[PDB]
């Protein structure tokens, strides 16, 4: 019991518990998925709703031109990560004049995130992340951690139940390479469904995604855009 | 200002003149710009007046510090560092320029500092504002492993040259004698000019003060 | 009883516990070896993979901190992507200060002396990553060292660290690889780890190797396709 | 960074906790005893070892501050460094500002505050050393005795480390006026010998005295020469 | 009292009702711990120190682990305790005597060399911030004025020089060998002290250690400059064992 | 920062009272007895001395008796080691009014500017608060004579007769009743102090060793502060004696 | 001030003049301006003397833990970089120049000239504000492949030439073989340097 | 320079077992007067005082700061300053200025307290303290003010003898003096007490 209220403390297995504590608030909000083809790459947060009345938070956010972020974690917390990432692709265009690349931008945010668990009065950031980006490589995905652990990964789910999310993107892995425009969008939205109970549906409202590809910069669709995506998927 | 160094056979020899003066005026006629360091080291100021005490005085007490602390006699080549790194510290704004000498175990060593820092092992030298005085007459009647009865002759020889031949330099003649005993000091060792009298008095009688607003405070 | 709270208590008996805990940190991640030759140095990574939805290559644990030096890293991977980070500050210093290429011997100790540095206090927690660093040069030849969670280095023909250990040190001690070439090192490198990895809690892995000797010229890299694909099969030839 | 918060709190009782154990240690260090008396302040410190094969001329207990002040100490041994290496300091601010050495007066003051430092500033201990400081000043010769709380006193004749308290009742049927720096040389003797057991050689007792003559530590060969019991 | 502990006394480091600081004693037991044990010895021209040399697995590499250190080319080291702790100091007493020549422009004497090591040792118990080192370091080396120096450092913060020295595992029993030859007096020579220095270790471990089980670090008069002696070197001396 | 050995110094009870403030208090409790008149002309300092030996030397002054600034003094009950370090502060506060303004330091100001170093230890920092409670006499140009009373919270006030230390509950209780406002004179006052003592000491006979008198007058525009000899002293309880029982 | 440092197959020769000289007169006569900052490296001071001895001495102490921390003799373009950096950190403030000569196990000798904070390896170098005369003697006397005897013969010519034109050099020629062997320290006196056209 | 802004003078002259300090009263800005009710003399204690000279500003501020140290010095010591340890003091006071330094040359005059030692000196803006057996000045008429204490000065005096030698030496050595003037204050320290007296001078 003495052993779970400093970071900074280990245990008899070697194991740091207010970073596993850190990776609880991940699994305490909603769920984002996102997969790349051979050009675009697509971003699909569900944006929770705190009652019928008030209205959705913002799980997507820009970052750059063609970088961008699904925020599942702590709201507020998040904020600081994106005013981080805000500020680094900005510092790429005004000194290189070039689009930062992500496996760059990524590698930047493991340095940001590594040094609050490695101090003292300190809590570590309690905000996954999912970073959507292009570049001369071709397209990204890319996970972040409280941890500071980052991944390279064709599609990944964080967020609540993101399991069963996860399980829906390995079988039809081998076909996210050719998929066009609107069939690869269509991949996550079958994802959330399977996040979410049967009492629950997809709607222009709790729905928010973004789209990075070849010839198009990272774009966010909010309602009424969400709409065509919807429409013509069977559920 | 004049200060001189030799080095003889057993040990060094520091000179030093005593007049110091601000602007062209003659403000103490006895001053002692011979420093003490350490038991067996010296050193002679030429400079900015405080500068070249104020520093001298910083150098003996860490090596205070530094012989309490080790428990060793004093090395000359350390006195010589402390002043060198201090004095450069300040990018040539401080004037001392300092003549560092001293017997240690390693034998007889004679350093000289330079207000910026330039610092140079040898075995004679001569700094301040008569120092080209100094230095012409040690380099004519020098010799190397001098007894020390005729290697105090030819120090007085050198700042006595450099104090009737300069106007910054006057007074007595200041010397400092170091062996393996070491640490003996001779104090206005040389007089160039004895007379000095004043006969004429003009003491007069009191009692013609035109004053008004005398009053005592009893203690 | 509060004696293993921090890293700033020794326990009655000595031990600073703090540091014996973040070395289980290593114990429970996957096993990575690394071995000498004539010619120079080879690496090899146990890389598990923990889903299918990771790309190949990522979470590498093979890491270039100079173009002379590899890396090869055990334990938490987030604070070993802080070393490799900080390594490269070391090798770039080097680099900076005394313009030309950091000895292996000197850059396996400015590393193992900030790995040290968060053991004394208690303002900060000991690394989770032990590591090793080979290098190749002419007129040093092949350089073996291993650190550990405290900052001890040692130099190795042969060593294991993570999890399998005391397994894959007896498989390199029966094969003589003081004369053998580097070419014939990498077929025997994948070789042991086949026979040191057993299949029961986890699943899959990649195989990752490493070159740095006479065949590179000096350059650390990565075993070309071809290479990797040479070595492999050879490996699973000779498995039975 | 470091602890901000003082590791010293008043019990509820009254009486700080730290402090009162800090005179605990003290109490089990070595024994010290020191005389003022006459023209000097004598300091006779037992220093005993537990081998042969400890060399002698490498560590010494009583230590110069300064020519006109000297030191020892009974308490922990390496705590003892580091007031000696602040003291040293403080005799020479003094001395680089007013151009004079020191008065023990002033040094046991400023030194005694240093020991209070740390019985405020945080994430410290106080020091586990009771100072006695013997100097010579304006030709009067100072005793005090600077403890861990920062308390100084000016004292006569006293004594410390193993049986103070049968230190002091020797001191007082023993010490009075009159009494030559010979004969506290003695006298200061004499107390170590109710305390040490066995027999003492110019290894194991540490003898150093402060007068006119400045303070200087007696060699071996001198303490030899008191160990005849003359003088 | 007599072991009573109040509060916070054996977790930092602070005063327990007995006044001893029980961190710092358990820092004594961290050198035990490190599963070895050193000699230094004292001759009259030279000061030996030999160390017990384990290398368990073939795999390790003899050349890379030595517990003889260079701080500087007349002053030789031997760490015993804590591998961390050792390579830690190390690295401090190079910067030490380094800095102590680009201030005092001379090479650091030994004794002063473990004044400034045993005064950082100071820093670490006082502090609550943070705990003392394991490592008990043994400094040999010669002065030009007082010949050969052999000094300890404790991580209390106490060092003293001695004359003949002992640590890790065995040090009370092999100080007790160290008590019947120094006290005979025998007239110490190079080969004299490495063959009575040598003995000390194989009469506490009986063993007859073999060429490769130990390394000798050495410095004369003649030789100011620190070596190590070679395999071939020390079997040399280990036939002498043979003998007297 | 390691919190657990963090004892938060600064927090209030749950009856919001700071502990380490009444901590202090009973520290200051068992210490020096000291108390204060104001008369007339002058105002007196008696100081009880709780360290006494054949071996103690009694170089330096009064014995726990300062003196802060040409018109003012303090005396000290608490810890011994606490009050060198607000006498330092004193001095300064003292000299820095004495710099800008040209003019010795009023006693209203003095006093109110030390217990702001009081408070700061208090309310914030996380270190120890001061053991030491203080008794300030003085004389300042607009108020006259003062006698002040701070404590280890800061909280002060003036007074014509207190007391503070050991057994300072009992004195208080005796002046209240002797005291006379306005009817007291410095040679009246002297001879109440002594009766209080007597009463109050734990060691009868009231040797002139204990107990040591400090006053403090002003005369030809200049303030006067003496601490009264041992023969002086004996020689008040002599007379204090006599009027027993002759 | 004039120095001077030439190649060949063992090692280098380092040579250098004495006379140090504020404005027109002469403050020291004989002065050492070879500073050893390691036992086979040398480093010959030129410009501004406080200067150099700042950086001599920073660059001994910088290059001296990098001595033991390798328990290994450096290199010289070890001891070459050192000595850039405080140059070039310091510019504006330090005008002093330096030049870096000596011996190692690997490539044998080496000479580079640090001057104004730059980098440059050369078979003979010249320094000081008394080179720019010899730069016609060093042009044509000077062949490739030359015995220790002769680069000796090669370099005491050529500083003796710079000491007569210049008149902020002269005194007598310090001259350091460095070899695998150790390092051979001569002293030129007046009567030994080469006489050369008097008029 | 700047230290003729405000002209003034300070004069130390050591007697036998007595010393006096002088100094003109006048506070003006370059060629305008004032004030004559300037104060250029300072109490350190019972007979020990200091003078100040040069611009008027500094005299005031390093006066208020000596105060301020050396009742600091007074009360933490239980004895009265030395006059030998006040020149140190206005010494390192000076010098920690070095780079911005107050203008000013302080004099100092005294006697030990021990018992009739006599001591005076003068500083400079660094503050080299200089310690002299016969006189010490300082101001803008400084040269004035050598010849006069050179011919007047005796190695013994009595107290008599210091007033009569130190008045006619600043009356005559400022009548010269454009900047100074309006009055002189001369101060007598002896061992059984002090003489304080304001000479007459020439209004000009």
């Amino acid at each position: 019991n003495q052993y779970d209220n400093d970071v900074t403390v280990w245990s008899p297995q070697g194991r740091i518990h207010q970073i596993e504590y850190a990776m609880e608030a991940v699994k305490q909000g909603s769920a984002t998925v996102g997969l790349k083809s051979k050009t675009h790459a697509v971003l699909v947060a569900l944006k929770r709703a705190q009652s019928e009345l008030a209205a959705h938070q913002k799980k997507i956010l820009h970052v750059d031109n063609h970088i961008g972020i699904s925020i599942a974690g702590l709201t507020a917390d998040a904020r600081l990560l994106c005013n981080f990432m805000r500020q680094e692709c900005l510092d790429s265009r005004f000194v290189f004049d070039r689009p930062l690349p992500v496996s760059r931008l990524v590698s930047l945010i493991g340095s940001k995130t590594q040094i609050p668990t490695q101090r003292y009065g300190r809590r570590p950031y309690g905000v996954g992340l999912l970073i959507a980006g292009y570049d001369d490589m071709g397209p990204h995905i890319f996970q972040t951690c409280p941890s500071a652990n980052y991944f390279d990964c064709r599609a990944m789910s964080i967020g609540a139940r993101s399991q069963s999310a996860r399980t829906y993107l390995e079988r039809h892995m081998s076909e996210f390479m050719e998929c066009n425009l609107n069939e690869l969008v269509k991949h996550g939205l079958r994802a959330l469904r399977e996040t979410l109970p049967a009492e629950q549906d997809l709607t222009t409202k709790n729905v928010s995604i973004g789209i990075v590809g070849k010839d198009l910069e990272f774009t966010i669709y909010d309602d009424d855009d969400v709409s065509p995506f919807l429409e013509g998927l069977e559920e | 200002t004049t200060i001189a160094g030799l080095v003889f056979q057993d040990g060094v020899i520091l000179g030093a003149d005593t007049r110091a003066t601000n602007d062209s005026v003659v403000a103490d006629k006895i001053c002692e710009k011979i420093h003490f360091i350490a038991p067996k080291i010296y050193c002679c100021g030429a400079g900015v007046a405080a500068d070249a005490e104020m520093t001298t005085r910083m150098a003996a007490s860490n090596m205070e510090l530094h012989a309490l602390s080790t428990g060793r006699e004093c090395r000359v080549a350390t006195v010589t560092r402390m002043l060198r790194q201090t004095l450069f510290r300040y990018q040539g704004y401080v004037g001392a320029s300092l003549i560092v000498g001293g017997v240690d175990f390693t034998g007889p060593q004679l350093y000289s500092v330079h207000p910026h820092g330039s610092y140079s092992r040898l075995p004679f030298t001569a700094l301040g504002s008569g120092q080209d005085a100094a230095i012409a007459v040690l380099e004519d009647r020098f010799q190397p492993n001098m007894t020390l009865e005729a290697a105090q002759e030819l120090l007085v020889e050198a700042i006595t040259a450099g104090i009737l031949g300069d106007l910054g330099s006057g007074g007595n003649v200041d010397a400092c004698v170091i062996t393996a005993a070491g640490a003996k000091m001779l104090r206005a060792l040389s007089s160039p000019t004895k007379p000095i009298e004043r006969s004429s008095q003009y003491r007069f009688a009191p009692g013609t003060t035109p004053v008004l607003s005398q009053t005592v405070v009893p203690l | 009883t509060g004696y293993d709270l921090s890293a700033s208590t020794f326990s009655p008996d000595g031990r600073v516990f703090q540091v014996e805990y973040a070395m289980k940190a290593v114990e429970n991640s996957s096993t990575a070896i690394g071995i000498r030759c004539k010619d120079g140095v080879v690496f090899g990574v146990e890389k598990l993979v923990l889903s299918k939805l990771y790309e190949e290559g990522s979470n590498k644990r093979l890491f270039n901190v100079d173009r002379h030096v590899g890396m090869a890293v055990a334990g938490l991977l987030a604070d070993a992507r802080s070393l490799a980070d900080i390594a490269r500050e070391e090798a770039s210093n080097f680099r900076s200060n005394f313009g030309y290429n950091i000895p292996l011997k000197h850059l396996a100790d400015r590393v193992a002396m900030y790995v040290h540095a968060y053991t004394l206090y208690s303002a900060v927690r000991p690394f989770g990553c032990s590591f090793m660093l080979g290098s190749y040069s002419v007129n040093d030849g092949a350089q073996l060292y291993m650190i550990d969670p405290s900052g001890v280095s040692y130099g190795y023909w042969g060593c294991a660290i993570g999890k399998a250990r005391q397994a894959a040190k007896t498989e390199i001690e029966k094969l003589q690889m003081k004369e053998m070439t580097c070419r014939d090192v990498v077929k025997e490198v994948a070789k042991i780890i086949y026979i040191v990895h057993d299949e029961v809690k986890d699943k899959a892995f990649e195989l990752e190797l490493s070159w740095v000797g006479e065949i590179t010229n000096g350059r650390h890299e990565i075993v070309p396709k071809d290479v990797r694909e040479e070595a492999e099969k050879y490996a699973k030839e000779s498995l039975k | 960074r470091g602890y901000s918060f003082s590791l010293t709190t008043f019990s509820p009782s009254g009486k700080l906790v730290q402090i009162e154990y800090a005179l605990a240690a003290v109490a089990g260090g070595a024994p010290s005893v020191g005389i003022k008396a006459a023209n000097g302040v004598v300091l006779a410190t037992e220093k005993k070892q537990k081998s042969i094969l400890y060399d002698e001329r490498s560590v010494h207990k009583v230590e110069p501050i300064t020519k006109h002040i000297g030191l020892v100490y009974s308490g922990m041994g390496p705590d003892y460094r580091v007031l000696v290496h602040r003291a040293r300091k403080l005799a020479q601010q003094y001395y680089l500002v007013y151009q004079e050495p020191i008065p023990t007066a002033q040094l046991v003051q400023r030194v005694a505050s240093v020991m209070q430092e740390y019985t405020q500033s945080g994430g410290v201990r106080p020091f586990g050393v009771s100072l006695l400081i013997c100097g010579w000043n304006e030709g009067r010769p100072y005793l005090f005795q600077s403890d861990p709380s920062g308390a100084y006193f000016a004292w006569k004749a006293t004594a410390m480390g193993k049986n103070y308290v049968n230190g002091k009742t020797f001191l007082e049927k023993r010490y009075n006026e009159d009494l030559e720096l010979e004969d506290a040389i003695h006298t200061a003797i004499l107390t170590l010998k109710e305390s040490f057991e066995g027999q003492m050689t110019e290894d194991n007792i540490e003898v150093g005295i402060c007068n006119e003559a400045g303070f200087r530590r007696l060699t071996p060969t001198e303490v030899k020469d008191y160990l005849a019991a003359i003088a | 009292s007599r072991g009573s502990s109040a509060g916070f006394d054996r977790h930092i480091t602070i005063f327990s009702p007995e006044g001893r600081l029980y961190q710092v004693e358990y820092a004594f037991k961290a050198i035990n711990q490190g599963g070895l044990t050193s000699v230094a010895v004292r001759g009259k021209d030279c000061a030996v120190i030999v160390t017990q040399k384990k290398v368990p697995d073939k795999l390790l590499d003899s050349s890379t682990v030595t517990h003889l250190f260079k701080i500087t080319e007349n002053i030789g080291c031997v760490m015993t305790g804590m591998t961390a702790d050792s390579r830690s100091q190390v690295q401090r007493a190079r910067y030490e005597a380094a800095n102590w020549k680009y201030k005092y422009g001379y090479e650091i004497p030994v004794d002063m060399l473990c004044k400034r090591i045993a005064d950082i040792s100071q820093v670490y118990t006082q502090n609550a911030e943070m705990r003392p080192l394991g490592c008990c370091m043994i400094l040999i080396g010669i002065d030009e004025e007082q010949g050969p120096q052999v000094y300890k450092c404790d991580p209390a913060g106490y060092y003293c020089g001695f004359k003949a020295t002992a640590a890790g595992v065995k040090q009370t029993e092999s100080t007790s060998f160290l008590e019947k030859k120094v006290k005979k007096k025998f007239d110490w020579t190079f080969e004299q002290t490495v063959e009575t220095a040598i003995t000390c270790l194989s009469t506490v471990l009986s063993i007859d250690f073999k060429p490769s089980e130990i390394e000798v670090g050495v410095v004369t008069v003649e030789n100011p400059k620190f070596r190590i002696l070679t395999e071939a070197e020390i079997d040399a001396h280990l036939v002498a064992l043979a003998e007297r | 920062m390691s919190r657990r050995y963090d004892s938060r110094t600064t927090i209030f009870s749950p009856e919001g009272r700071l502990y380490q403030v009444e901590y202090a208090m009973e520290a200051i409790g068992h210490a020096g007895t000291c108390l204060g008149i104001l008369a007339n002309d002058g105002v007196l300092l008696a100081a009880e001395r709780r360290n006494i030996h054949k071996l103690l030397d009694e170089v330096f002054f009064s014995e726990k008796i300062y003196k802060l600034n040409e018109d003012m003094a303090c005396s000290v009950a608490g810890i011994t080691s606490d009050a060198n370090v607000l006498t330092n502060e004193l001095r300064l506060i003292a000299q820095r009014y004495l710099l800008q303004y040209q003019e010795p330091i009023p006693c209203e100001q003095l006093v109110t500017a030390l217990c702001d170093i009081k408070q700061a230890y208090t309310q914030f920092g996380g270190k120890r608060p001061f053991g030491v409670s203080l008794l300030y006499i003085g004389w300042d140009k607009h108020y006259g004579f003062q006698l002040y009373q701070s404590d280890p919270s800061g909280n002060y006030g003036g007074w014509k007769a207190t007391c503070i230390g050991n057994n300072s509950a009992a004195a208080v209780s005796m002046l209240k009743q002797d005291y006379k406002e306005g009817e007291m004179t410095l040679k009246s006052a002297l001879a109440l102090a002594i009766k209080v003592l007597n009463k109050t000491m734990d060691v009868s006979k009231l040797s002139a060793e204990k107990v040591e008198i400090a006053t403090l007058t002003r005369e030809n525009g200049k303030t006067v502060i003496r601490v009264l000899k041992q023969k002086e002293v004996e020689q008040l309880i002599k007379k204090h004696e006599e009027e027993e029982a002759k | 001030t004039t120095i001077m440092a030439v190649e060949f197959d063992g090692g280098v020769v380092v040579g250098s003049d004495s006379r140090v000289s504020a404005g027109e007169a002469v403050v020291n006569r004989v002065f050492d301006k070879l500073s050893p900052l390691h036992q086979h490296i040398y480093c010959a001071l030129s410009g501004s003397a406080a200067d150099a001895q700042a950086i001599a001495d920073m660059a001994a102490y910088q290059l001296e833990l990098h001595g033991m921390e390798l328990e290994e003799p450096p290199l010289v373009l070890a001891a070459a970089n050192v000595v850039r950096n405080i140059t070039y950190k310091y510019r504006e403030d330090l005008s002093a120049h330096l030049m870096v000569a000596g011996w190692d196990q690997r490539e044998g000798g080496q000479v580079y000239g640090t001057m104004s904070g730059m980098l440059i390896r050369q078979p003979f170098a010249i320094g000081g504000s008394g080179s720019t005369y010899i730069y016609g003697y060093v042009d044509a006397a000077y062949k490739p492949g030359m015995s220790p005897e002769e680069c000796r013969r090669f370099t005491t010519n050529a500083i003796a030439l710079a000491m007569k034109r210049d008149g902020s050099s002269g005194g007598v020629i310090y001259l350091a073989t460095i070899t695998g062997a150790g390092v051979d320290h001569r002293v030129i006196l007046g009567d030994e340097l080469p006489r050369f056209y008097d008029e | 320079s700047i230290m003729s802004y405000n002209g003034g003078a300070v004069m130390a002259m050591k007697g036998k077992n007595c010393v006096a300090i002088a100094a003109d009263r006048r506070f003006g800005i370059q060629a305008q007067m004032v004030t004559t009710d300037f104060q250029k003399i300072f109490p350190m204690g019972d007979r020990l005082y200091i003078g100040l000279a040069g611009l008027a500003t500094d005299v005031q501020t390093v006066a208020q700061r000596l105060k301020f140290r050396l009742n600091l010095y007074e009360l933490k010591e239980g004895r009265q300053i030395k006059p030998y340890t006040l020149m140190s003091m206005v010494a390192n006071l000076l010098y920690e200025k070095r780079f911005g330094p107050y203008y000013t040359e302080p004099v100092i005059a005294g006697l030990d307290p021990k018992t009739f030692k006599p001591f005076i000196c003068s500083l400079d803006l660094i503050g080299c303290p200089m310690v002299t057996d016969d006189f010490v000045v300082s101001g803008t008429c400084t040269e004035q003010m050598y010849g006069m204490c050179e011919s007047l000065w005796e190695p013994n005096m009595d107290p008599e003898h210091l007033f009569e030698t130190i008045s006619q030496a600043m009356l005559n050595a400022v009548d010269r003096d454009a900047v100074s003037g309006m009055g002189v204050i001369v101060h007598i320290i002896e061992k059984d007490k002090i003489t304080t007296r304001t000479l007459k001078a020439r209004m000009d």
